[PDB]
């Protein structure tokens, strides 16, 4: 079968990059260390921003549970990609420090 | 004495349970290298005495889409076991299996 293209990320809860695994190079094109730091909002199409915030805020809500969403990802070539981010928080229970986001990136069809 | 993040590594993997990806972290923790993880078996790490709870375990997180594993002993890379506990989900597009993965000890041999 032919594997689909992805790769891991962590974020904080704002939504910027804390983690990026380096199979990004070969999904959208960027060294890890271009997306670092950034929020990821900063790749995303103009028109689904707001839905790409509105995520970040609500999978925290959520118990844990995955949230996905489906979006548009300036790749290194400037050209847009269609990605669905699969997204859940993870808390250490030992711990009440902040929970952050973990999240595989997968570039999909817009299509049936 | 280790702080949270040092003591915490994600893995990937496909849905017959091999590694596709592991953080860098389980080389200062385990030993391993990522990249002589991949295409091996999470069951080829389990201790004897937690392969059937492990068992279970999968089960319950390929039938739920998430489990939190209990406690359990990983074969370390030189020999000896650590304890961890992990966090699976699963990534349905099933594609994958996300693993937060918590050391609780030092390696025990
Ligand atoms: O692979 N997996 O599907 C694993 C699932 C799992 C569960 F089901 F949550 F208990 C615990 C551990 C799992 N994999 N390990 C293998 C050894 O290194 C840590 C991750």
């Amino acid at each position: 079968v032919c594997q689909p293209t992805r790769f891991i990320s962590r974020h904080n809860i704002e939504g910027i990059f804390t983690f990026v695994d380096h199979r990004c190079v070969a999904t959208v094109g960027y060294q890890p260390q271009e997306l670092l730091g950034k929020n990821i909002v900063e790749f995303c199409h103009p028109e689904d921003q707001q839905l790409l915030r509105d995520s970040f805020q609500q999978v925290v809500k959520l118990k844990g549970q995955v949230l996905s969403v489906m979006f548009r990802f300036r790749s290194k070539n400037q050209e847009w990609l269609w990605m669905r981010t699969s997204s859940f928080t993870f808390q250490n229970p030992y711990s009440d420090e902040i929970e952050y986001i973990i999240c595989t990136n997968t570039n999909v069809k817009n299509s049936s | 004495f280790k702080g949270l993040d040092s003591k915490t590594f994600l893995s990937e993997h496909s849905m017959d349970m091999k590694f596709t990806y592991c953080d860098d972290r389980i080389t200062e923790l385990i030993g391993y290298h990522p990249e002589e993880l991949l295409g091996r078996s999470a069951y080829e790490f389990y201790h004897a005495l937690d392969s059937e709870n492990m068992t279970k375990s999968h089960q319950n997180l390929c039938t739920k889409g998430q489990v939190v594993s209990g406690q359990y002993r990983m074969l370390a890379k030189h020999g000896g076991y650590v304890w961890l506990e992990t966090q699976g989900t699963v990534i349905y597009n099933p594609q994958c299996i996300m693993c937060v993965n918590y050391v609780l000890s030092e390696i025990e041999k």
